[PDB]
């Protein structure tokens, strides 16, 4: 019993998995097809920088706590609180977790760290907070997005902007990389990928992957095709940060 | 099952004033100041003792008359049958903490070692009866082997009381049937009791005997231990010339 | 007028020079920040080319200043403040800032008293005389007649009024507490 | 290319390939020392009720009237004139921390490290700010002691420019009681290297320049004939100190010598490496009687 | 100089930003944006921020009442939020925040537990009402009701059955059913300056420099569900009765609101 | 860590296909593989890869299995950082680095096809087998992942659950019949386990065994998870730097190749230990 | 915040009074101070005060479904919080070793004593039995502790009273305190603490030492035993080297003390019980 | 290359440290008290001749038998290496003429109470004792070097003993 918490019931299962059903499979799509996307910078007032990404049931806020005191012994630091909402999943998940969450926490650090370049704010830790509101798809990548609009924002020094991108596989006899899919072309799906670039300098920043199989030339599609998504992504979150500027300019 | 027969073996096959052959090693891990091994019986003990060195995150602790022993527990998940989690912070391994700690402590001879740490870390791989002495006879060694003045062996062990009679060295079985079972910790030399922990009923005048008898345990450990070392010292010197 | 964003290029070193908030690759600069860009021009014709965030553009409390700050703990050795007007603009990045014992009067007496010049809880003004090196901790001072505590509260709850130069006292009750009066 | 696995082999102890039966008093804690009329003690020992009981496992050592113990195992205690060679740890605002296998922080004063060239005046606060500059965190500086506090710290210094900062090299970290006290632990082998032999357990391995103090980094490559080098010695090291036995210039040489049918990286294979140790060892022993 | 200037603004009845000493700012709302759970709703007054996400599920109720379907509120200040928040659990405002949530819908019995009991002594309902500030502007408290009360009005539960051959039960994700409430409490909020000076729905800084604050839940016939009180300068009943005056007036106002906008759906 | 001439010389030597131990970028270093060490459970091994000594230990235990999928059991991982690797680590400083370890173990084996679980199950929905894997690390000297997966691959092979017939019956009385021939013990299958491998890029140059000296030396890690077929279960990436794009495919072609040779050498060596037998004496910490 | 350092001055004198055989208050080495018994409204709960040490303890109930292993009898938690009020070293989250080793202690001593029948307090073995909470509290720290909260514990799980149950084969009803008069529970030998500690290496030994002879001893041996002269646990703890005729000289002399402390406690549980069979909702009992 | 007494010689400067280490590590000053130290050191430092040699009691005469046979050890161990040494000068070279009135000023007596018990003048006394507390010094440092703590507290006694009034006056010019 947590003491910090109010008293609920010890345990507590979903109705679904005493439901009874053939869930809907998706069907066919345009493997090459990407979502729509609402990125916007500049939604928080407390926070120096905050952003929300939108793209499907995906729905992303994040915001960077600045620099708050605390060479190459001398360089900066950033700590990142990845973070899903108890109400977003088929499942419901006590707040506090210790097993996902910190995985993909260690993802975002290890794929801001090359992007920011932290000699510039030195003897300091940059708080980064992400929350996941709602899970319908590619998760990961969008957390990366905002997370960079987000310092972008606050205006931490960078060397380019980080885009993310998830891709899963088709179990059916003719396996295809399916392109930026949806919570239920993910949970019957058979690997799952992720990447996350640097576009203008062309270069990774952290990726990850799993798979109920899969194979080095697969693999090695997915990556470029991951690339191309991101690439084709980027001008949106541009314009995002052009916009959130252009109304600053405004309010003064 | 049976604990005494009703002629005097036991369940392994010994007798009650005897116990189980010691196996042990000094020298395992070369990345450290000193490090032990130790099977005494089932049991499995490993030491390590990171030497008397700097104190970071000085946090107002660095004593400046004497040295710091920071002595760490831990009882793998796979020790017992029963699998268990949280070996570390448990309420258990804390109390085997302090417990060590101020054994060494009135040992280890701190008052030349000042503003430094002594870490000492311990790990029981399997478990059978006797958890602590094995882990305190372990990080003797490991002392030894790391140079650290020390006044003398503290060796350990552990008694019971069965049918009238004193055993010594008991397993997990004599120990799970509830019996009294006292644990210590003594110096030979001086015939001075470190430490003496105590779980079970009894009554007063069957004290002497069970305590005499954990002590002769004791010095039987020591012996065999002290021969473990002169065999270490004794190759070590020879290499060197 | 044109935003940029932290991984476009914006110019050859041939054709300028990184001013700040913005990094060299082969044969480029490119950005480092979400903001407006401005490329300043010298008598020499090379221009120099930099980015700013205009939200808290840039402010900087330069020796000959006159800065006023609160006085928030104090000791028998330095009294320590926080900076919050540069001149008239203030400054949200509240710096940090010392006034040492000696260097609280143009006298330099060593006779000065901090608990008889300062109090924790007022407001001073004064000029800078060190950056700092690790902390930036400023260093003020306040050796001269029109500068120290301007504005000061009672004992408990009223505002007193400067009446000498080592002196203040509140106008609803009657009582001198002394101070390092500014003026 | 090429992966192996192997089972472990079980130790072969009590060395009798060699057969010595030595002629050494070896003790352990509780053991009681010869009890005479007014013996001095020493490091390694203490008294209890009128009776002189060692504390540490070794060799006793009795001079004319001092009885003192000579472990097989500790961390660097300070001496007074030993080279050294060190890792530093921290900047104080008035000094470095460096860290040797000691049992604390050993410690260099600014006041200490000489200057670039010999531009000698005074240590004012422009030197102390480059003090971190010049000598970065986690550098290394071969330097030897200048005195032992009583806290038990070891305040070291730089005597000349044959010492201070270092060049790029390689290192490694034995244990102090295996390297035998003598003098010039600098060497400059013939092999086309060079080498310090720390009174600590840190040994540093450098090709050999041609001109001949750390001023300046020469982060420039090394000949493949002279990285081959130091990589093989560096393996002759961890051979010997796998075997304990000591230390010094003849000892690395001869395993040296010893080392070149056997590839550049076969010779830490535990056969490879035992039977390198007795053909060194047996050669010494024969040659010097 | 911070409260000099804001008392200049109290005495020229008005505050810098443009409010009347007595009203609210711009209130706004957003239901069903979330498919995941069950229910949904967005708040948010100006700077402030709230959303409010109840999942269903099934448990075992006690032995006490058989007949009692659980809700749990949590509430969730992430540093996010505010920077006077850090990583880790929960503090002090969040712990308050929730059992003043707990203590509202207990009292206020907006909602019948016994309608959440499908099987009793063997099954009934666990409403996890997750709440989230995302800007602690100020007036947390009024937000996290409202946000309660709509994401609590726009849950739709399904319907389940029992077979007593298999001995258990079976849901009907397709057929749903709406949740009756009873009672609509709103919260209305005050800052308490020096003596008599009362002002609604204070931000950030006016709570910031305030020796007191009040908060009161006014349901719609005529009724209190709780005076939140904790510490102040005092009061008498008379700068209290205003108070309740002006609750009862923004208990208009909401409901209002809330009910253009479930019928704007 | 270390200073920057070191890093220096060490990058120039890679670039130049030489390294501190005389070897080139693609040769790991003599791993000493033994199982059976333990003996109270169910499956053990241990391992030492120069300077990093590893043990893992594999109790089958008998618990629900998950309802989502009753038809089979399930592996759970558990990693004690034993502070006896480096005193940095503690109750509370070794639980980052044991999360992360074990969330990779659980990636790469969300597969399906590594461990049957179906011949782990008994009763559906009823009972079922549990691995209870334990990790337990005692120096870290790098290529820490290849060697922990090494072991958690010796141990499955080294397992041996029993035979259990859980029989019902009416009012709610439940009945296990043991099988009395510790002999016929049952066998899971490894011939799909992966062996990690951890390609660190040091310069122009990837290397595989990225001893410390040389991870500080580096700015990313690809690992990569292998089976013996060629396939590439999970691919992640590690490290506080960047990555190319190109040099993705040829760390993935590499650690194909250096996985290929892993498992061959492995399975024979443990081929060989499961013919000597009880002649072995199990030399452990001795 | 801390607690004030100790002069030198101070340590000196209290060393040398003992090698005198002087105590502070006046009191020899082997006796207790003036201990006293008060009891509350609600059966279970006691507050023992030895001189300055005040402790209080409460005793709870609960029925939940038992653990596999033993799903006979029931289940007994302890558990002893140090209040701020006790000391300001007593933050909460700090002062850990000291808890540790007391609750383990005490737990060690009473559960595996076999001091009370857990399997008398079955009701559905495999489904609902009873669960037996003690909550011991330390409000004021003048000293001994392990006797006082050992006390307390006793004094309470022989001061309390379940309510009562009907059972018919898994129909269980459960009943209020005014419907039925609660049932006791069922001890066989009530063991008590006692606390020696020891001066000088091993020469001197005190018995119920006050904080500062805390605070200048070196070793501490705690044990445990009955009326009937059995062992239950002892404990050595401070990094000291005692020897044999110590502890033995030491039991004999916690046999006496025992024996009274419990003499004490009987007299205790007859007075509460007559004053509430007369109008009176206190008990109260002096050394 | 060096052993011990090397590290334990080098801290002295003031005198013959050979014999002073060998006195060390045979066990004398392990058995005497404070001020005795004090004579057998200025046997050393004292090198001028006086006319009347003293007579001394036993207590403290015997200790310096056992330092000319030390000497003695030394001289026969230099005329091995045949170093043109001599014995008896060698030997002879260490005057103890001033040892009781090194005695009777640790007492803690007068300097009018010392000035008479020797023909010698005073300046000559002050220059003795001044050496005495360097070496003094010099010895507490060896003693902390070997690891030793009873005998540098003896001589930071005699040191303590020996400062009173005159030997250790300031200089005017100071």
């Amino acid at each position: 019993g947590d003491h910090r918490r109010i008293r609920g019931p010890e345990e507590s299962q979903p109705p679904q998995l005493y439901a009874a059903d053939e869930e809907e499979a998706p069907g066919t799509r345009d493997p090459t097809r990407l979502r729509p996307v609402y990125a916007r910078a500049g939604l928080l007032s407390q926070a120096k920088g905050s952003a929300y990404l939108e793209a499907g049931g995906t729905k992303v806020l994040c915001a960077v706590s600045g620099p708050r005191q605390a060479p190459a012994a001398l360089r900066g630091r950033l700590l990142c609180d990845f973070r899903r909402a108890p109400f977003a999943g088929r499942r419901r998940r006590a707040p506090p977790g210790g097993c996902e969450e910190r995985e993909l926490a260690l993802a975002l650090q290890e794929a801001l760290e090359p992007a920011v370049r932290l000699g510039r704010y030195p003897r300091a830790q940059l708080e980064v907070s992400a929350l996941l509101l709602e899970d319908g798809g590619s998760a990961l990548a969008a957390a990366l997005t905002a997370a960079a609009l987000a310092l972008a924002d606050a205006g931490v020094e960078m060397y380019d902007l980080v885009v993310g991108c998830g891709l899963s596989l088709a179990p059916g006899p003719a396996p295809t990389w399916l392109l930026d899919p949806t919570r239920l072309e993910e949970e019957r799906a058979a690997a799952g990928l992720t990447v996350a670039l640097m576009p203008v300098l062309n270069q990774v920043a952290g990726l990850l992957g799993s798979g109920e199989g899969g194979l080095t030339e697969s693999w090695a599609e997915a990556v470029r095709l991951g690339l191309e998504g991101c690439q084709r992504l980027y001008p949106v979150l541009q314009q995002s940060l052009v916009r959130a500027a252009r109304r600053r300019g405004a309010a003064a | 099952l049976e604990l005494l027969s009703d002629q005097g073996y036991r369940v392994d096959g010994r007798r009650a004033g005897e116990l189980r052959k010691i196996q042990a090693r000094m020298g395992v891990f070369a990345q450290a100041d000193g490090s032990a091994y130790i099977e005494q019986g089932n049991t499995k003990a490993l030491a390590v003792v990171y030497g008397p060195h700097e104190i970071r995150g000085s946090r107002a602790r660095a004593l400046p008359d004497r040295a710091l022993v920071n002595c760490q527990y831990s009882s793998a998940t796979f020790s017992t049958g029963e699998r268990k989690r949280r070996p570390h912070g448990d309420r258990k391994s804390c109390e085997m903490g302090l417990q060590l700690r101020q054994t060494f402590e009135a040992a280890i001879l701190t008052q030349l070692h000042p503003r430094s740490q002594i870490d000492i870390y311990v790990q029981v791989l399997q478990a059978d009866g006797g958890t602590y002495a094995a882990c305190v006879n372990a990080a003797t060694l490991a002392v030894l082997d790391a140079g650290i003045p020390m006044r003398d062996f503290v060796c350990a062990c552990s008694a019971g009381f069965v049918d009238g009679t004193a055993l010594a060295d008991l397993s997990h079985v004599e120990e799970a049937a509830g019996g009294p079972q006292l644990a210590l910790a003594l110096l030979p030399a001086s015939g001075q009791i470190a430490l003496l922990e105590m779980d079970a009923r009894l009554h007063e005048d069957h004290l002497e005997r069970v305590l005499e008898a954990a002590a002769q345990a004791a010095r039987d450990v020591h012996t065999l231990l002290d021969r473990v070392v002169r065999q270490h010292v004794r190759e070590a010197s020879i290499l060197l010339g | 007028v044109r935003y940029c964003i932290p991984g476009e290029r914006l110019c050859n070193l041939e054709e300028g020079s990184p001013g700040s908030g913005t990094y060299t690759r082969h044969g480029y600069i490119f950005s480092s920040l979400a903001g407006c860009l401005m490329k300043s021009s010298e008598n020499g014709a090379l221009p120099v080319v930099s980015v700013v965030r205009e939200t808290e553009s840039q402010l900087l409390p330069d020796v000959g200043a006159i800065v006023t700050c609160k006085v928030s703990s104090i000791n028998s050795r330095f009294a320590k403040v926080h900076i919050l007007y540069v001149g008239s603009m203030p400054l949200k990045n509240s710096f940090r800032g010392t006034i040492r014992k000696e260097d609280v009067r143009a006298t330099e007496k060593d006779k000065v008293e901090i608990y008889k010049s300062f109090r924790p809880g007022d407001i001073v003004l004064a000029k800078v005389i060190s950056l700092g090196d690790a902390q930036s901790n400023y260093l003020l001072t306040t050796a001269e007649n029109e500068l120290g505590v301007v504005v000061a509260h009672s004992e408990s709850g009223i505002q007193m009024v400067p009446i000498s130069w080592c002196e203040m006292q509140c106008p609803k009750t009657h009582t001198k507490e002394f101070r390092k009066v500014a003026r | 290319m090429a992966m192996e696995m192997r089972l472990p082999v079980a130790r072969k102890p009590l060395s009798e390939r060699l057969g010595r039966d030595t002629k050494k008093h070896l003790v352990v804690p509780g053991d009681t020392i010869t009890t005479d009329t007014g013996f001095m003690r020493g490091h390694g020992t203490y008294m209890g009720e009128e009776k002189l009981i060692a504390s540490v496992a070794g060799s006793v050592e009795r001079v004319n009237k001092l009885i003192c113990v000579k472990a097989l195992k500790t961390r660097y205690i300070g001496e007074v004139g030993d080279i050294v060679v060190g890792r530093i740890t921290e900047v104080q605002q008035k000094r470095w921390k460096v860290e040797t296998n000691s049992r604390l922080d050993s410690v260099l004063l600014l006041s200490s490290m000489n200057l670039p060239g010999g531009e000698l005046r005074r240590r004012s606060a422009e030197d102390e700010l480059a003090m971190r500059g010049f000598l970065q965190e986690g550098d290394l500086i071969s330097a030897e002691v200048q005195a032992v506090f009583s806290d038990g710290a070891v305040s070291l210094h730089t005597r000349s420019l044959k010492y201070g900062k270092l060049g790029q090299g390689v290192l490694v970290q034995v244990s102090p009681s295996l390297v035998k006290r003598q003098k010039t632990h600098f060497h400059d082998l013939p092999c086309g290297a060079s080498v310090i032999l720390g009174n600590n357990g840190f040994i540093w391995i450098y090709p050999t320049p041609e001109h001949k103090g750390g001023f300046i980094a020469n982060l420039e490559p090394v000949s493949l004939a002279d990285r081959e080098v130091i990589s093989r010695l560096r393996n002759c090291i961890i051979s010997l100190v796998t075997q304990r036995m000591m230390l010094y210039d003849t000892s690395i040489l001869y395993c040296y010598e010893a080392s070149l049918p056997h590839q550049i990286k076969d010779i830490l294979k535990p056969e490879i490496m035992e039977e390198i140790v007795m053909e060194t060892r047996q050669r010494l022993l024969e040659q010097e009687g | 100089e911070p409260l000099e200037y804001y008392r200049r603004f109290l005495k020229e009845n008005c505050r810098p930003d443009g409010r009347e000493l007595g009203e609210f700012r711009t209130t706004t709302v957003n239901i069903g944006s979330i498919s995941t759970a069950d229910g949904s709703a967005l708040v948010k007054l100006g700077n402030t921020t709230v959303i409010c996400g109840v999942k269903a599920e099934f448990a075992a109720p006690s032995t006490d009442a058989p007949d009692k379907g659980y809700v749990v509120p949590n509430v969730d200040l992430p540093p996010l939020c505010s920077s006077r928040f850090r990583s880790g659990p929960p503090g002090e405002e969040a712990q308050v925040a929730s059992q003043f949530i707990a203590d509202v819908i207990e009292n206020s019995q907006i909602i019948q537990k016994e309608d959440l009991c499908i099987s009793p002594g063997k099954l009934v309902w666990v409403l996890y009402c997750d709440l989230i500030c995302l800007d602690y502007d100020g007036n947390i408290l009024d937000a996290c009701t409202f946000a309660l009360l709509a994401a609590l009005k726009n849950v739709q539960l399904p319907e389940v059955t029992i077979n007593e051959e298999t001995a258990l039960a079976e849901v009907n994700l397709k057929k749903k059913s709406y949740l009756n409430i009873r009672t609509h409490p709103v919260a209305t909020s005050f800052a308490v300056f020096d003596d008599t000076l009362l002002i609604v729905d204070p931000t950030g800084e006016e709570e910031h420099l305030a020796t007191g604050t009040l908060t009161i839940v006014m349901d719609e016939e005529g009724k209190l569900c709780c005076l939140h009180k904790p510490g102040g300068s005092g009061l008498t009943g008379a700068k209290l009765q205003d108070c309740m005056s002006r609750a009862v007036t923004r208990h208009k106002e909401v409901k209002k609101l809330m009910d253009e906008v479930i019928k704007s759906m | 860590t270390l200073s920057e001439a070191e890093k220096v010389y060490i990058v120039h030597g890679v670039q130049e296909d030489l390294r501190v131990d005389g070897r080139g970028c693609e040769d790991y270093r003599c791993v000493e593989v033994e199982t059976d060490v333990v003996s109270n459970t169910s499956g053990s091994a241990r391992v030492k890869l120069g300077h990093t000594d590893i043990l893992v230990g594999v109790k089958a235990e008998m618990g629900t299995p998950k309802l989502e999928k009753p038809n089979e059991g399930y592996l759970e991982f558990f990693v004690d950082c034993s502070a006896s690797a480096t005193p940095e680590f503690e109750g509370r400083g070794g639980d980052d680095l044991g999360t992360e370890i074990a969330n990779t173990l659980y990636r790469i084996f969300n597969n399906k096809s590594s461990v049957d679980l179906k011949t782990l199950c008994i009763s559906p929905r009823e009972h079922c087998w549990v691995l209870y894997v334990d990790v337990l690390l005692l120096e870290c000297g790098g290529n820490l992942f290849d060697a922990i997966s090494i072991a958690v691959k010796a141990a499955l092979f080294n397992t041996r659950i029993p035979r259990v017939r859980v029989l019902e019956d009416e009012e709610g009385s439940k009945d296990i019949e043991l099988s009395d021939d510790p002999y016929d013990c049952i066998r899971l299958s490894v011939e799909n386990v992966p062996c990690i491998v951890t390609l660190c890029k040091i310069g122009y140059r990837h290397v595989v065994d990225a001893t410390l000296q040389e991870e500080a030396c580096s700015l990313a890690s690809l690992l990569v998870s292998v089976t013996s077929k060629g396939v590439v279960t999970c691919m992640r990436k590690v490290g506080k730097g960047s990555l190319d794009p190109e040099s993705i495919f040829e760390m993935m072609e590499t650690g194909k190749r250096v996985g290929k040779v892993l498992h061959a050498s492995l399975q024979s060596v443990v081929h060989k230990e499961e013919s000597l037998g009880p002649k072995r004496q199990k030399v452990g910490f001795l | 915040m801390k607690e004030t350092p100790l002069s030198n001055c101070e340590r000196r004198f209290l060393l040398r009074a003992i090698e005198e055989k002087k105590r502070l208050d006046g009191r020899q080495t082997y006796d207790y101070r003036n201990i006293r018994i008060s009891f509350g409204t609600d059966y279970g709960c006691c507050i023992v005060e030895l001189g300055k040490t005040r402790v209080l303890g409460q005793v709870s109930c609960e029925l939940v479904s038992p653990k596999l292993n033993r799903a006979t009898e029931g289940i007994l938690f302890f558990n002893l919080e140090l209040s701020q009020m006790a000391a300001p070293a007593f933050e909460p989250g700090r002062q850990s070793d000291l808890l540790v080793k007391l609750n383990r202690l005490m737990e060690r001593c009473l559960r595996n004593s076999k001091c009370i029948d857990t399997e008398s307090l079955c009701v559905v073995a495999g489904e609902k039995v009873w669960q037996i909470r003690v909550d011991l509290h330390l409000l004021n720290h003048d000293g001994n502790i392990i006797d006082a909260a050992s006390i307390a514990a006793i004094v309470a799980l022989c001061h309390f009273r379940r309510p009562d149950v009907s059972v018919q084969g898994d129909e269980v009803t459960l009943y209020t305190p005014e419907e039925r008069d609660p049932v006791p529970l069922s001890i066989h030998h009530m063991p008590i603490c006692v606390s020696f500690a020891f001066f000088q290496q091993g020469t001197y030994l005190l018995v119920d030492p006050n904080e500062r002879e805390e605070r200048v001893m070196d070793g501490l041996l705690v044990i445990a035993m009955n009326k009937h002269r059995e062992i239950c646990t002892i404990q050595s703890s401070g990094g000291i080297m005692l020897l044999k005729d110590q502890v033995l000289r030491c039991s004999k002399i916690a046999g006496v003390k025992v024996a009274e402390i419990t003499e004490l406690i009987l007299k205790a549980l007859e007075n509460d019980q007559k004053v509430r069979k007369e109008g009176g909702k206190f008990g109260f009992a002096e050394s | 290359v060096i052993e011990m007494k090397g590290r334990v010689a080098c801290e002295i400067s003031s005198a013959d440290e050979l014999l002073l280490t060998e006195m060390m590590f045979n066990g004398l000053f392990n058995d005497l008290s404070a001020e005795q130290a004090t004579a057998l050191l200025s046997c050393f430092v004292f090198q001028e001749n006086s006319s009347e040699m003293p007579k001394l009691t036993e207590q403290l005469a015997g200790p310096l038998r056992q330092m000319q046979e030390c000497a003695k050890r030394i001289a026969k161990v230099s005329a091995e290496a045949k170093l043109e040494i001599d014995e008896e000068t060698y030997l002879s070279s260490f005057k103890p003429h001033l040892m009781d009135v090194v005695y009777t000023w640790a007492t803690g007596a007068t300097f009018a109470h010392i000035c008479k018990m020797t023909d010698v003048f005073e300046g000559s006394i002050i220059r003795c004792m001044r050496r005495l507390e360097e070496l003094l010094r010099q010895m507490c440092q060896a003693a902390k070097a070997i690891g030793n703590t009873e005998l540098e507290n003896k001589f930071a006694e005699g040191i303590t003993k020996i400062k009173r009034d005159i030997v250790f006056a300031a200089s005017l010019y100071l």
